């Protein structure tokens, strides 16, 4: 299950 | 048993024309479930192990979903990661991500993982603790300042220690019978004569899950090292795993020489003699 | 930049015994950047039907591959893998060898 948020570098 | 959860995902950029490659792969320990390439047709989250198949569409939908946003974060970041080191727009480079979850023997959350690299070099980690990072250089720096700054640890921790552990323990209990069996390796040992001073003992382990595996080898009770060749555990195809170790020795002296093995599969190390 | 050469172990899925079907397998691992060039050959010549499986890294970084065809072993017949990756200047060939 992946993570529903992501963050940009 | 202990498990893991981990996702893998690739971001190679190419320069000349369109966006860059992404490879995007799942496992539950050695075991690869899922699958996600920018250059295949589905354009869709994959199932590679069967267990992971009883999910419906929901699952297939939101795994689509939030892989293509993953992407997309990936893409934004190459160019990110252009403009903080200055490069050029003619070179290709890749950005590569790892996360997830180990739980112990319990299967509650032991350790959690979030890290990167760019062009094959540590960029920023997540430290042990899911509270802090470690920034490798000043352009991992902006990041780790941006990122402190927008509480971003927090919101990968919960995952990381809730979710991530929620989802392996399913996902153990929907493939019960392949994640939770242990498969010992099936052991032999082979003899090759160099010389008429020399001979080659090789001692096999074959068809072992999961990959973690100890070879040693041993000459009259005591641990030898040298003229000793051991080679990488490597994958047989079928999701079974192999190694070998081999030993110089003097031709005639092989009965001094035995072979010791452990694996999770193997209640008590196993020996093998010529 | 970094640019880590391919280590690769050529061999059979199963132990290999002429005239029963097995799978030859070339395991490309510990290369950076991560496009590669992989063959399996059969007296010198390139087999078409080969796969891999999905690109994936380990611990260190540094990408594995794993090339796979359908094979009959024989006595006579040389079996080998084909690697060219940007830090070999010519393509590397590992001939698989039975015993290992």
């Amino acid at each position: 299950y992946l993570q529903p948020r992501t963050f940009l570098l | 048993g202990s498990h893991s959860m981990r996702y893998f995902f690739t971001s190679v950029s190419r320069p000349g024309r369109g966006e860059p490659r992404f490879i995007a792969v799942g496992y539950v320990d050695d075991t690869q479930f899922v699958r996600f390439d920018s250059d295949a047709a589905s354009q869709r989250m994959e199932p590679r192990a069967p267990w992971i198949e009883q999910e419906g569409p929901e699952y297939w939908d939101g795994e689509t979903r939030k892989v293509k946003a993953h992407s997309q974060t990936h893409r934004v970041d190459l160019g990110t990661l252009r403009g903080y080191y200055n490069q050029s727009e003619a070179g290709s480079h890749t950005v590569q991500r790892m996360y997830g979850c180990d739980v112990g023997s319990d299967w509650r959350f032991l350790r959690g993982y979030h890290q990167y690299a760019y062009d094959g070099k540590d960029y920023i980690a997540l430290k042990e603790d899911l509270r802090s990072w470690t920034a490798a250089d000043m352009a991992a720096q902006t990041t780790k300042h941006k990122w402190e700054a927008a509480h971003v640890a927090e919101q990968l921790r919960a995952y990381l220690e809730g979710t991530c552990v929620e989802w392996l323990r399913r996902y153990l209990e929907n493939g019960k019978e392949t994640l939770q069996r242990t498969d010992a390796p099936k052991t032999h040992m082979t003899h090759h004569a160099v010389s008429d001073h020399e001979a080659t003992l090789r001692c096999w382990a074959l068809s072992f899950y999961p990959a973690e595996i100890t070879l040693t080898w041993q000459r009259d009770g005591e641990d030898q090292t040298q003229d000793t060749e051991l080679v990488e555990t490597r994958p047989a195809g079928d999701g079974t795993f192999q190694k070998w170790a081999a030993v110089v020795v003097p031709s005639g002296q092989e009965q001094r020489y035995t072979c010791h093995v452990q694996h999770e599969g193997l209640p008590k190390p196993l020996t093998l003699r010529w | 930049m970094i640019q880590r050469t391919p280590k690769i172990q050529v061999y059979s899925r199963h132990p290999a015994e002429n005239g029963k079907s097995n799978f030859l397998n070339c395991y490309v691992s510990g290369f950076h950047p991560s496009d590669i060039e992989v063959d399996l050959l059969k007296n010198g010549e390139r087999i078409e039907k080969v796969e891999h499986s999905d690109l994936s890294f380990s611990k260190d970084w540094s990408f594995y591959l794993l090339y796979y065809t359908e094979f009959t072993p024989t006595e006579k017949d040389e079996y080998a893998c084909r690697v060219n990756h940007v830090t070999l200047s010519q393509p590397k060939i590992v001939k698989w060898d039975r015993d290992m």
